[PDB]
C-alpha cells in the first residue's frame, strides 16, 4: 500500500476506515516584509488578522471532522494554530506534500 | 518583523498631517484679517452699515 516518506504530524487517524481528504494547500504560515510605505503603521491589525486566522483553521479541521473525513492531506505546510485543534479532533495530518504525492 | 518601524512609519506620517493643518489655518487667518481692514477704510457710519 501507499508509502509516503513525509513525516506524520499529529496523532493517528480516528479509524483506519477513514475518508481521505487530499488538499493542495489548506494550511499556511505567515511572514512578510516592507510594504509600499515601509513597515505598516500599526501592529494592531497584525493581531486582528492573527485572531481570525486561528479560528479559520479551527473551523477547517472542524468541518473535515463534521463531514466524515478523519485524515487531511496538506500539500502546503502545517499551521501551528491548525495543529493543536487537530490533536483534539483525532485527525491525522501530513506536514507537507509534493506534486507527486497528491496525484 | 519589526514593530518599532511600525511606530516609525506612523510617526513620520503624523509629522506631515500636522504641518498642512497649520498652513490652511494661517491663510484663513489673514483672509479674515484683511477683510477687516478693507471695509473699515471705505465708508464708516453715515446712515447705516449693512452686514451679511
Amino acid at each position: 500500500g501507499m508509502v509516503f516518506k513525509k513525516e506524520t504530524e499529529g496523532d493517528v487517524t480516528s479509524v483506519k476506515d477513514a475518508k481521505i481528504a487530499v488538499y493542495s494547500c489548506p494550511f499556511d504560515g505567515m511572514i512578510t516584509e516592507t510594504k509600499g510605505t515601509v513597515l505598516i503603521k500599526t501592529a494592531e491589525e497584525l493581531m486582528n488578522f492573527s485572531k481570525g486566522e486561528e479560528n479559520l483553521m479551527d473551523a477547517q479541521v472542524k468541518a473535515i471532522a463534521d463531514t466524515g473525513a478523519n485524515v487531511v492531506v496538506t500539500g502546503g505546510k502545517v499551521a501551528d494554530m491548525a495543529l493543536h485543534y487537530a490533536n483534539k479532533y483525532n485527525i491525522m495530518l501530513v506536514r507537507l506534500n509534493s506534486k507527486w504525492d497528491l496525484r | 518583523d519589526q514593530q518599532k518601524i511600525n511606530k516609525f512609519a506612523r510617526n513620520t506620517s503624523r509629522i506631515t498631517e500636522l504641518k498642512e493643518e497649520i498652513e490652511v489655518k494661517k491663510k484663513q487667518l489673514q483672509n479674515l484679517e484683511d477683510a477687516c481692514d478693507d471695509i473699515m477704510l471705505a465708508d464708516d457710519d453715515c446712515l447705516m452699515i449693512p452686514y451679511q
